[PDB]
RNA sequence: ACUCUCUUAAGGUAGCCAAAUGCCUCGUCAUCUAAUUAGUGACGCGCAUGAAUGGAUUAACGAGAUUCCCACUGUCCCUACU
RNA sequence: GGAAAAACCGUAAAUCCUAUCUUUUAAAGGAAGGAGAAGUCGUAACAAGGUUUCCGUAGGUGAACCUGCGGAAGGAUCAU
RNA sequence: AGCAUUUGUCUAAAAUACUUCCAUUAAUCAAGAACGAAAGUUAAGGGAGUGAAGACGAUCAGAUACCGUCGUAAUCUUAAC
RNA sequence: AACCUGGUUGAUCUUGCCAGUAGUCAUAUGCUUGUCUCAAAGAUUAAGCCAUGCAAGUGAAAGUAUAUAUAUAUAUAUGUAGAAACUGCGAACGGCUCAUUAAAACAGUUAUAGUCUACUUGACAUUUAUAAGGAUAACUACGGAAAAGCUGUAGCUAAUACUUGCAUUAUCCUUUUGGAUAAGUAUUUGUUAGAAGGAAUUAUAACAAAGAAGUAACACGUAAAGUGUGUAUCAAUCGAGUUUCUGACCUAUCAGCUUUUGAUGUUAGGGUAUUGGCCUAACAUGGCUAUGACGGGUAACGGGGAAUUAGAGUUCGAUUCCGGAGAGGGAGCCUGAGAAAUAGCUACCACAUCUAAGGAAGGCAGCAGGCGCGUAAAUUACCCAAUUCUAAAGAAGAGAGGUAGUGACAAGAAAUAACAAUGCAAGGUUUGUAUUGGAAUGGUGGGAAUUUAAAACCUUCCCAGAGUAACAAUUGGAGGGCAAGUCUGGUGCCAGCAGCCGCGGUAAUUCCAGCUCCAAUAGCGUAUAUUAAAAUUGUUGCAGUUAAAACGCUCGUAGUUGAAUUUCAAAGAAUCAUUCUUUUUAAAAUCCGAUUUUGUUACUUUGAGUAAAUUAGAGUGUUCAAAGCAAACAGUUAAAGCAUUGUGUUUGAAUACUAUAGCAUGGAAUAACAAAAUUGAACAAGCUAAAAUUUUUUGUUCUUAUUUUGGCUUAGUUACGAUU
């Protein structure tokens, strides 16, 4: 019989293909955050949009309503965990206020570029794919990992990376130089 | 057989699917006549055993008014409530009117009270007049086709009058 | 043909079995026995999926062959045998006694019980029949037949029952001051005091139940289990004592540890 | 269709058909049949159709004319007996 | 006590005959609609379109149509 | 739809007026029905004028048309459609 | 994201369509394809046909072993194995398809006081015996037939198979006790008597008749007295049949259908497991229908649900679960608790295999695999380890099921460089870009570590191991719609393109190329269907003077819609100035001067009782995500807690929704409806017939008599009685 494991679309295709202002804006966003495809923007956009929809539904419901207080607080707490909303804000209209650069700012590649390590957004993206990064206690190669607030304090190098001091350099060149030196001497 | 494949309440001809199920049954009908006791075992659904009497003659007959029973040979079938065919053919069915040999009852009464429990309810003259001539009108109550024996009661009073009038204006 | 159905799909099995989506395809189907299918657990689930003394059905079979499990004072032998709404599970190797109870979310937990209280159980009577020679007998939700019951005990009264003799020690009236436990309704797995009885001709009868936090809910008479008299519950209740937190508070409590 | 032309009292309209009306003719095309000078439907420059000399169609009716099909049979094979 | 065999009701497959319905589908000839070209004959409609148009209706005609009867203005007049 | 001479007879109608009566009886309405110009049909009368048809004379390259002269059916009453 | 543009014209504004756009767990197909996870897959066409192979069996204390094998102690004792076979239990579930089928089946919702129910559970039984009767298999012998899961004789022999059949307890009396007497479970009849349910012709108790069936002539060795197997009745249970209510697609160019042949009812039967025209007989003459019956259509199994949605919605649902239906077409049957069973059976028809021709055997919509049909679809794989089932139940079986193989059906994650130097470029030591040149790394090849039923993959580690990082990104476009070329050649109204408008007749911004540029990207085109866009199907929410569209006109039945009116208010506290909340204010009945009840229904509120998967949704760093339903914590190995020298500890798997119908429930408004004057009451008085209360005639029991309460006949008395 068919498998019971679920699956879902991450993203929604954009409608109205060639709308100039939107198109140029998307390119501009790619320019800043180093994403490969319009698809990466669209998944992030879809994710934001779902949050906005949920918050919108919640804000229609009346104050002091039991479901509303519970779900709204829970969603907002999840936003705090994500690092989308600051401490001072705590109200659903700041959830509505969430905005697409603010969300991109919480990508792991962005966080690395800001913290250092790499010298470029693009450099950070390749560095993450080539397995040099670590969130502390766990290693990751996915540049679309999003950073939670309690994990922003432990970005590091991977301990099995060259920069971690593992196998220390290029095997080829170092061996060739050592063999030549031994032969020569 | 049972419960479908006949017309809709509207008068419509309802369609059929669902080929006949065993639990419908509709088992073949049994006559049963007057002769020498002969009975066949039937195996009904869920291992319910039933008894098919195909011939009988000797029943359990009750005088209701005194609440007592004696076993008696049944002389003849004389009237049936439904079709005339069953009585003509000499076949028994539940509500049928037979005649019983009254000597057991007569004997019982003479032994118990004297003269030809809740004592002395005083017979009835019409019934008594029948009683002298020694063969008395009775209604079978049990179901021969189910129970393998035919058991009944002596007719009385108003019921007696009704059956006598119908049975025998008069042709 | 068109016989009885002996299989049970894992998805189609009750939610309160608490089985996963991806673990094979068929559940244990409970054998016929002293409690209804939808209102029990099969012994396999109890041993493997709840207690975790087996990782496989096979290990359950190995455990069961050994006469070290006893339910209701007697050894059991079939894997698919029902645990029952109120009973005593005794695991003889490690000397452990469990009484089976509902939590406050709607599923069965095996609850650690002392040796002394382990020798009795609580039986709801469902019916009382008059059998030959004018001798009454009561009929329990525990599937068990009770000879020579008091005429003072009626249909919704529960009864405390020994496990050595199978005879009655005492009984708890269904009087409107008695502790009641909810067995299968929407609000299953709660305890309250019985506020009020409403009797409806030809139809379902509803009873209003009050919580220890003074919250009120109603429930259908069919699924109401008397559990003590106003002094105390007559068996030891599990951790949350039949009292249900409301969701907001529950989540607030969970965080605040 | 359209045009010219001689000419009539007027130049066959609505219809209709190789019809009991068609010489040429067993007309041409279908269809019925195994083979159709027969039957039926079409077609119609029609020797020589056609509007109370009635035209066209018709339900019912026919000791009417005509063809085919089914049933049936000594009509026939092929006669025999009485 | 009992196998073979039969007869009767009752289930009732199946085979054939009609009858109706259903579905495509053939057919001489008839008669439409469209598509295609630079073909023929006209001048019908648009202007008072050179007889105002159009309606309903009936008859006629080579076709576009014309004519009768009664309407309409979407008429060419909102008016002594 | 339609209805214009005179008087009579039989009919309906609406408005107004009304310190008159009834007390929601209503509104619009598939179904169904009544009436329904003109032409046309069927039948009897009737038949002046008008006048599809048709016949001619013209006009036109042609005219089965516009125009002209004559002219059946219809146009009128009764009775049906 | 509750969205629009191009096309009627010389130019314009409308109406209106067509064209574009996006999606589509929705199929096909074209090109290309490096990774990794995830995983649909011969349904639409033929419920068409099938070669070969496999797909249901079963014995670990415990019915039957002189086939046979074997270990201990002294031919004997015990035992232990055991091919074979009877017997037992299953094989009636699964799995598959979706042809049939439109009040049918199905979903919710009843009912079963109308019934059946194996395994399992708990109660628990009544009218020769130190141990009974055969007859049969395997087996032995002789055999037959081309061949079949063919079977003939004759001789044997067992069973928990088949078949007989053996006490003893209870009731009444003197009075621990001494006597006497009874003694059939269901089932069925007749007669009565009468712990519960809303209601009993019910449980039940008695009397008089019949009466199945049973209550161990069975096997182990269990507790430092037990178990198996069989067994009557009851209950429970796994369930099943009927059965109440309410809910559906298209069609009126289907309007009257149904009743001899049961249609609708009544009575009586028969039949059923039981109710019933379920079936027979007799009798009624009904039942259904424009609120759409009866037909026809459906490329229609139903539902859970799926896609698309701002909100309404519209389309889809062969297909994971539930339920139904069926096994080539029909029909009929046996066994058994359960079957009108299809890897049970018999026959016919339609197909069709073997045959020496006499006869025999057959049913893939089980899994593979083949043919055909087609637009359209995978291995004659490996394994019972998990998941479960069946068995005489650990240990055996299972193409149920898992695991791989095939797999660009879908879905998630993700490479195809990065970077520093210089040189050049542009900016007010900057930003950009062609020279160089050391680092970083998968993909990949090999070995392992591991994983695993077994192997492979995954992950992990160690070797190898990029510069034209040739370890080479494609697809479709570039007038408008619509983002990007009035660039370069060829063609020359041809070839062609072009969804649409249009382009192509010698400068083609559209063809055919090349160059450049652009969109999306390991994916992108095309076709067909379908949803949005479509407020172009319009309830929300259209249009009808003239664009499409007011019936010629009126009456009128169904339908839909329908004036006003019967209980107005007053006071207090909280809170920021409003808001929310409480009190009292007519009248009758009822309960001890005080206390509490008062039309029906719609409507509405709460509730109850609701399968999960799905879906919304809380919790949870699967490496991330798609996901999953888990997990977390301390500890180089012990602390800590708590148990009376022992024991890891905290745990999570919420919540909601689950028609409109049905169920309970508070209600003031809004609606209905009931009640409602050619008259109808309400009460006080009196007479009268029914019941209750007190008394009681007479030697095992028949009467009678006063009093009191409800019903009825007859004058009075009331704010007596009708909204505008």
């Amino acid at each position: 019989p068919k498998s019971y494991r679920n699956y879902s679309k991450t993203a929604r295709n954009p409608k109205r293909p060639f709308e100039k202002e939107r198109l140029d804006q998307e390119l501009k966003l790619i320019g800043e955050y180093g994403l490969k495809n319009k698809r990466e923007i669209w998944r992030v956009q879809y994710l934001l949009a779902k949050i906005r929809s949920a918050a919108r539904y919640l804000l229609t419901l009346d104050e002091k309503s039991s479901k509303r207080i519970f779900q709204g607080e829970a969603l907002l707490r999840r936003m705090v965990r994500q690092g989308l909303l600051g401490e001072n804000e705590e109200k659903l209209d700041y959830v509505l206020g969430l905005t697409l650069p603010k969300l991109l700012e919480r990508r792991l590649q962005t966080k690395v570029f800001k913290l250092g390590l790499a010298k470029s957004v693009h450099h950070a993206r390749v560095l993450i794919r080539q397995r040099h990064i670590r969130v502390g206690k766990q290693m990751v190669d996915i540049p679309s990992f999003l950073v939670r607030v309690d994990s922003e304090k432990h970005i590091d190098f991977a301990t099995t990376s060259p920069f971690g001091g593992a196998r220390p350099g290029r095997v080829k060149r170092k061996s060739l130089k050592k063999q030549k030196e031994k032969t020569e001497a | 057989r049972d419960g479908r494949h006949k017309l809709r309440l509207t008068g419509g001809k309802k369609k059929i699917h669902k080929k006949k199920r065993k639990y419908e049954l509709g088992r073949p009908p049994s006559n049963t006549k007057l002769g020498s006791r002969q009975v066949h075992v039937v195996r009904g659904r869920g291992r319910n055993y039933k008894y098919r009497a195909i011939k009988l003659d000797s029943g359990s007959f009750s005088w209701p008014t005194f609440g007592i029973s004696k076993n008696t040979r049944i002389i003849d079938v004389v009237y049936n409530a439904s079709n005339n065919e069953l009585v003509r053919t000499k076949t028994l069915v539940k509500n049928c009117i037979v005649v019983i040999d009254s000597h057991p009852f007569t004997t019982w009464y003479e032994n118990t009270f004297g003269t030809t429990i809740g004592k002395s309810k005083n017979i009835d003259p019409l019934l008594l007049e029948q009683f002298k001539q020694g063969r008395v009108l009775a209604c079978i109550s049990s179901r021969p086709g189910q129970c393998g024996k035919a058991d009944g009661y002596i007719i009385e009073g108003d019921e007696l009058l009704f059956y006598k009038r119908k049975m025998d204006k008069r042709n | 043909g068109k016989g009885i159905k002996k299989h049970l799909k894992r998805v189609n099995a009750p939610s309160h079995w608490m089985l996963n989506k991806m673990g094979g395809q068929y559940a244990p189907k409970t054998s016929s026995g002293p409690h209804k299918l939808l209102e029990s657990i099969p012994l396999v689930i109890l041993l493997r999926n709840r207690l975790k003394y087996a990782l496989t059905f096979d290990e359950v079979k190995m455990i069961l062959i050994q006469k070290i499990v006893k339910v209701d004072n007697k050894v059991r032998t079939d894997c698919t045998f029902p645990v029952g709404l109120m009973d005593v599970i005794h695991i003889t190797k490690s000397n452990e006694y469990f009484r089976l109870l509902y939590d406050i979310k709607g599923r069965f937990v095996p609850h650690r019980i002392t040796n002394e209280e382990s020798k009795y159980k609580l039986c709801k009577v469902k019916k009382i029949l008059l059998r030959k020679g004018r001798l009454s007998i009561a009929v329990t939700h525990d599937g068990r037949s009770i000879p020579y019951i008091h005429p003072d005990v009626k249909v919704n009264d529960t009864v405390r029952l020994d496990l050595e003799t199978g005879k009655v020690l005492e009984h708890l009236k269904f009087q409107v001051g008695s502790l009641v436990m909810v067995t299968a309704g929407h609000s299953v797995g709660r305890v309250g005091v019985i506020s009020s009885i409403d009797k409806n001709m030809g139809t379902y009868d509803i009873i209003h139940v009050k919580d220890s936090r003074n919250k009120v809910f109603a429930t259908r008479l069919s699924n109401v289990f008397v559990i003590g008299d106003n002094t105390k519950p007559y068996i030891s209740l599990p951790r949350e004592k039949g009292i249900k937190l409301d969701i907001i508070e529950e989540r607030r409590n969970r965080l605040k540890a």
